[PDB]
């Protein structure tokens, strides 16, 4: 940042490629499942939750 | 007779699902024929 | 042209260029290399216009009126030229230079982007790409002053 | 004029700060935190080059010789080893880059000369 | 009289002054801080520019 | 598993059997047919691989001329002012090489009363390792002999040599193996079955 | 000043041949050092799992592509060595490498810009054997062949994925567990 | 997909020439030199055969309606 | 080396080989089996393993160290193509099947899971419950998760499908 | 209006004409003939070659020795620096020209001036093939073009040419410190040496078009904004989109 301000060096462009990557369809579906996914895993709890905490045996299949 | 495909996905999935070698030699002899077959 | 342009850089080079009064010395050098330039995109434009007959149909179709320029002439037959965006000649998009193809603090007329070809001879690659970054300009310009003029 | 630069506490390593003697009437260098404190060695204070005038040459770097991508001349011979090949670059630095003034390296390793005609 | 840095941290509601955020990662002296960022000691100029955020975290 | 092992001894079996047409282009023939062996001489060497960071040959010596007198340069372990240990890089002149290469003519591994020459060339970092370390990639070598056959040898140990930064001359003198150091072949040797 | 090293060392020999070829062989391809015997085999026992199709993938190409030699011995006892690769020159200075009936192609390129070196170690010395100067590229023919489909997955050599063979009426293994 | 009929331009049947020209194209002859066998001087006949595409070979790969 | 006059060919000799070597969705069909390969099963264990403890009833009359189950995400299964007839019978998931039936064309995928449940210091009962049955994950035509996966001409065709399809597009 | 113009850094990597003229006008673009997207790519193998290497570790180097050396950042880790990275350089390019340790899509940037290293192995990087000019004269010589003629029958391919060094992946943050010639038959002559240290060449030019722009005959001989709309009218041109169209 100083080097920039002390004009030391040319600012960066946001719209140089040399700044940029491309999200193809691994990291877009990624980003997706990763989501979809984190919260499944809400639903797994909640259900066992409501078994467990009366002490009662959740079927994880369920 | 679009069932090439079927013998070919009924052989393929066999030769892998199937733990003998020998099922997957069967198939390959209808395979084989199978070229005319379609 | 090309060789006037290289003395004149090279003067710049040797800071020989004297700056006018408010402007700088890089500013005088911008215009000098545009006013040669475009000078002789224009003279080479006015060789061509002289050299074609009347049976020449872009002529035809300039003194009607009805369709093209003398400057269209000029870029088909003579010379494409300097290709600008933002009015000022190719900038370095790269570091300190235009492509990979030229070397670092190149103001070289192709190198900054003047065409020397006509359309009939095709351009370089390197002018290509120039005149490509000169031809986008107006389409995105086209695309959203509609938006502005209609409020 | 000369230039004033960072000076860090021995005790603390923070950065130190002039203050004057107020009865020797002289300037002192002393910690913001500890009561750290030496005299002063330049007795200015502050400098600000309005012009900017700057020695290109301390940001100049002789690794820049054999960049594949400069403009290299057979015409200027090392100054330093009088090696034929020497490359030539613009000074990219505000007030430089408004000079447009060119800076030559030599093409000899671990002579890299760097000079300006 | 100017030029403090900041820097606008995720999740953090406001912009914080860098020269803290060396110290609270541990790098508490300011020659630690700018070890990690005046490389070279050797630099006036650059020295002098970070200067306000060190007053900002002095 | 005994049906893999089977469909294995198949691929020795059929090895031997003669061929007829190229795989594409059929209108070609075949000038020459080698089988894949490992070299039963060379296993019991302790090798190691040496890679250098950029350009180790001598200026006077171009082309394939070059890259004799490299292959038979010889390499040496020293220990600096600072105590780092390091490695020098010692380049034969030509009557060393004469002397290496008149060896094999006159069928001996070496004169026991000869003694070869070497010139240290240049400094480098020394990074040692082999095949009990974590993620080591394998890197083969083979060795061509026409009517003969093709002879292969896998490079157990990985040398990375980078410029580093004493003007040495390393004059070798040969003796036969002990005991103890063919013992020490054989306990390399031992990595050859079961 | 000539620091002078005199030394007395033990010479390593090597029969380096006319020409020496640099060989890394790709994920689908390998060689075994020792000679293969059904009896004391490496301990390849990878299908008692049930495999999936990417660890068959990989067991396909593992135990069909390794390249292994062995001693035989005839009527008589004398020790004839069987590999199952060779390599075959071509008419117009091509080259193939065979495994056993199947055919990949082999390309002659020399060994720009690595200089990688042959040395064995002798104490605190290392003696210079060869540089490599040509190396081996491989590609397979054979493209009727099934086994080049799945090859295209053998570069995924922390757990990996698996494919189960398409089997069961999984709606109904819903709808019945569900219950 | 499968050869024109007639010559777009000038109205000359091109559709009974293309297994001829086939036949033509087996051996090593130049596009120009099976039209030139065939007759085809005119270059509004010869943009016929010279820009055509014989899809309907792949259309064939498709299983058949019995 | 090469002549200026050779340069030509070999310029558009090259290309051609590198339009042997990669198609023109090489990216995107790499990015997909890379997602399936790695990317989904980096996910699967980048996941936190869940830890429940059961609410206290204070039943007791005391302050309860209730019961907690425990579960952990371990491997992972991907199915071919699969459809199930609407009686569940699996069979082969075709493109043009899904396409026609409007289907999704999708594999299921499964994953093993280990159950746990940790009572205090007294004794705890990890279990496991291996390939489980997750949703299914449509594929990317002409993947290696594909049924149409280094499928020669005549197969695609047969499988009523065009073989110049370069795929990259989900059903 | 930036982020719909035509910047320099698009060459050969995005088309310069295919771009939808209507509110995406610049905003959607279309990849270049011979662009390639990096799937991406672990960087362990890599970290252990540069930690062996001649590299102080960031986590291991005093903060006086990173003044005269290169900060290296892989994937934009800054891991370490280097006292002489032109031989680093040398031997991350010998690797990556062999494929070994460097796979073939990782991209390594040394900022001369800047010294600077950056590694990347990740994926989204944008690169492209380029011929590599060691001299100035070609690495690729006859022997791999009679080979590669012959590709019908032998499958002499790009695998071979990288593998053995000929040819290189540059990504357009690696692509600032490479000189490019554009052909090798002309920018290996002289008349008066205008650069004498190219360091790669363009394996054909007119790559630089997309899909749409590929079809265009003669688009140097036309004003690049009907290129522009060819190039957008080729989207919309009637025609046999696939050969089982009719099921
Ligand atoms: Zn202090
Ligand atoms: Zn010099
Ligand atoms: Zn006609």
């Amino acid at each position: 940042l100083l080097l920039a301000a002390l004009g030391r060096r040319e600012l960066d462009d946001r719209d140089h490629y040399g700044n940029k990557r491309l999200d193809l369809a691994g990291p877009l579906l990624a980003f997706l499942f990763r989501g979809m996914f984190k919260n499944l895993l809400k639903e797994v709890r909640i259900y066992a939750q409501k078994f467990i905490d009366r002490g009662k045996d959740f079927n994880l299949e369920l | 007779n679009y069932a090439m495909k079927k013998t070919q996905l009924l052989k393929e999935k066999a030769m892998a699902e199937d733990l003998g070698d020998q099922d997957k030699a069967k198939q390959i002899q209808d395979q084989l024929n199978e070229l005319e077959e379609r | 042209a090309k060789q006037d342009v290289i003395e004149v850089i090279e003067k710049a080079h040797n800071n020989e260029l004297e700056p006018t009064p408010g402007n700088t010395l890089r500013q005088t050098f911008e215009n000098q290399v545009n006013r040669i330039l475009n000078d002789a995109r224009d003279k080479t434009g006015s060789s061509a216009q002289k050299s074609l007959s009347e049976y020449n149909n872009f002529k035809s179709m300039v003194v009607s009126g009805a369709k093209g320029s003398k400057i269209n002439i000029s870029q088909v037959i003579a010379v494409v030229g300097q290709q600008n965006v933002e009015g000022k000649r190719i900038p370095f998009g790269f570091k300190h230079r235009t492509l990979p193809h030229f070397i670092k603090d190149d103001y070289g007329p192709e190198s900054r982007g003047f065409v020397e070809n006509s359309y009939l001879a095709g351009l370089t690659p390197t002018e290509f790409f120039f005149h490509a970054m000169g031809g986008r300009e107006g389409l995105i310009d086209t695309a959203v002053k509609t938006a502005e003029t209609g409020y | 004029p000369g230039f004033v630069g960072i000076r860090f506490c021995q005790e603390c390593n923070n950065m130190l700060y002039p203050k004057e003697d107020k009865e020797n009437r002289i300037l002192l260098y002393a910690c913001r935190n500890c009561d750290y404190q030496q005299e002063a060695d330049n007795s200015c204070i502050y400098v600000n080059k309005i012009t900017h005038e700057v020695d290109e040459l301390t940001q100049i770097i002789a690794d820049v010789s054999q960049d594949p991508t400069l403009p290299r001349t057979e015409d200027h011979p090392c100054q330093k080893c009088g090696h034929k090949e020497a490359v030539f670059f613009q000074s990219h630095s505000a007030r430089a880059e408004d000079a447009m003034r060119l800076y030559y390296v030599c093409t000899a390793p671990h002579c890299g000369h760097r000079w300006t005609e | 009289i100017g030029q403090r840095i900041v820097a606008t941290l995720p999740y953090i509601k406001q912009e914080v002054p860098i020269i803290i955020v060396f110290r609270a990662l541990g790098f508490v002296s300011d020659r630690d801080i700018l070890e990690h960022i005046i490389y070279d000691f050797e630099d006036p100029e650059m020295m002098e520019m970070v200067k306000p955020s060190l007053d900002e975290a002095f | 598993r005994d049906s893999q092992i089977t469909a294995i001894e198949k691929t020795f079996e059929d090895a031997q059997k003669s061929i007829s047409q190229h795989y594409s282009k059929p209108r070609v023939t075949p000038v020459e047919v080698m089988p894949v062996f490992p070299d039963f001489k060379m296993w019991i060497n302790p090798c190691a691989q040496v890679i250098f960071d950029s350009d180790p040959a001598p200026k006077d010596t171009s082309g394939a001329a070059a890259l004799e007198m490299m292959s038979q340069a010889m390499i040496r372990g020293m220990m600096d002012e600072e105590g780092n240990q390091f490695v020098a890089y010692f380049l034969p002149v030509e009557e060393t090489l004469k002397k290496r290469k008149r060896d094999q003519e006159e069928e001996m591994d070496y004169a026991p009363d000869d003694v070869y020459d070497y010139k240290i060339a240049r400094e480098y970092n020394w990074n040692v390792k082999n095949k009990a370390s974590k993620g080591y990639e394998e890197n083969y070598f083979f060795i061509f002999r026409e009517g003969d056959g093709v002879y292969y040898n896998e490079l157990e140990t990985r040398v990375r040599l980078s410029k580093r930064r004493t003007n040495a001359l390393l004059v070798v003198k040969h003796r036969d193996m002990n005991e103890k150091e063919l013992e020490a072949q054989e306990a390399r040797k031992a990595q050859l079955e079961n | 000043p000539e620091t002078r090293i005199e030394v007395e060392i033990p010479k390593v020999n090597t029969d380096l041949g006319n020409d020496l070829y640099f060989v890394k062989l790709p994920n689908f391809l390998s060689v075994e050092p020792r000679p293969f015997d059904p009896q004391y085999y490496e301990d390849e026992f990878e299908d008692e799992e049930m495999l999936d199709e990417e660890g068959r993938t990989r067991l396909k190409l593992k135990v069909e592509n390794t390249i292994r030699w062995r001693i035989r011995r005839d009527e008589e006892g004398n020790e004839i060595k069987e590999s199952n690769a060779r390599i075959v020159k071509w008419s117009d200075g091509s080259m193939s490498l065979h495994l056993g009936n199947e055919v990949f192609d082999v390309y002659k390129a020399p060994l720009q810009g690595d200089h990688n070196h042959l040395f064995i170690r002798q104490g605190t010395g290392l003696q210079g054997q060869a540089v490599f100067k040509t190396k081996l590229t491989f590609r397979p023919h054979s493209t009727d062949s099934a086994t080049h489909r799945k090859m295209t997955l053998s570069l995924a050599d922390t757990q990996k994925i698996r494919i189960l063979p398409m089997a069961g009426r999984d709606p109904e293994c819903q709808r019945t567990e569900m219950i | 997909m499968i050869i024109p009929v007639r010559c777009f331009t000038c109205g000359k049947i091109v559709g009974n020439k293309w297994e001829a020209y086939l036949g033509l194209l087996q051996a090593e002859y130049t596009e120009g030199d099976a039209l030139d066998a065939l007759g085809l001087k005119r270059y509004c006949c010869r943009r016929m055969l010279l820009a055509h595409v014989d899809l309907i070979e792949k259309l064939l790969n498709y299983a058949p309606l019995e | 080396e090469i002549t200026p006059d050779l340069w030509q060919e070999a310029c558009w000799i090259v290309i051609s080989s590198y339009f042997d070597e990669k198609g023109l969705v090489r990216q995107q069909l790499d990015s997909f089996d890379e997602f399936i390969q790695m990317s989904v099963q980096r996910i699967v264990e980048d996941a936190p393993p869940i830890d429940l403890q059961a609410e206290a009833q204070h039943a007791s009359g005391e302050v309860e160290e209730p019961p907690r189950y425990l579960l952990k995400f371990e491997q992972i299964y991907l199915s071919k193509p699969t459809h199930w007839e609407r009686d569940g019978a699996p069979s082969p998931m075709m493109p043009n099947e899904a396409r026609l039936r409007n289907l999704t064309y999708s594999a299921p995928l499964y994953v093993d899971i280990t159950k746990t449940v940790i009572k205090e210091g007294e004794e705890q009962l990890q279990t496991q419950h291996q390939k489980t049955f997750i949703g299914k994950i449509p594929i990317m035509l002409r993947s290696t998760y594909c049924l149409l996966n280094g499928l020669t001409d005549r197969d695609l065709c047969e499988l009523n499908e065009c073989p110049l399809d370069p795929g990259g597009y989900f059903i | 209006a930036k982020p719909r113009q035509l910047h320099n850094t698009l060459w050969g990597m995005v088309c310069p004409a295919e771009t939808p003229e209507g509110h995406a006008v610049g905003l959607v673009k279309n990849l270049a003939l011979m662009a390639y997207i990096s799937v991406g790519s672990q960087p362990s193998p890599i970290l252990e070659f540069l930690e062996e290497w001649s590299m102080e570790n960031l986590e291991e180097i005093s903060p006086a020795a990173i003044a005269d050396a290169t900060k290296i950042f892989v994937n934009g880790c800054w891991v370490g620096i280097h006292k002489d990275p032109e031989q680093l350089m040398n031997t991350l390019r010998k690797l990556r020209r062999q494929m070994d340790i460097i796979v073939s899509e990782v991209s390594m940037i040394r900022d001369i001036r800047e010294r600077e290293i950056r590694i990347y192995t990740d994926a989204g990087r944008i690169c492209r093939p380029l011929l590599i000019v060691e001299k100035q004269k070609l690495l690729l010589k006859k022997r791999h073009i009679d080979q590669l003629k012959e590709r019908e029958y032998n499958n002499y391919s790009w695998q071979d040419l990288v593998a053995s060094g000929v040819v290189e992946y540059i990504d357009t943050l690696e692509e600032e410190t490479v000189m490019l010639a554009m052909t090798p038959d002309d920018l290996q002559e002289k008349e008066v040496a205008y650069c004498s240290t190219y360091t790669h060449c363009e394996i054909h030019p007119s790559m630089i078009l997309g899909v749409c722009a590929s079809i265009i005959p003669f688009p140097d001989h036309n004003q690049s904004p009907r290129n522009t709309y060819q190039s957008a009218m080729g989207k919309q041109a009637m025609g046999v989109y696939i050969t089982n169209f009719h099921v």
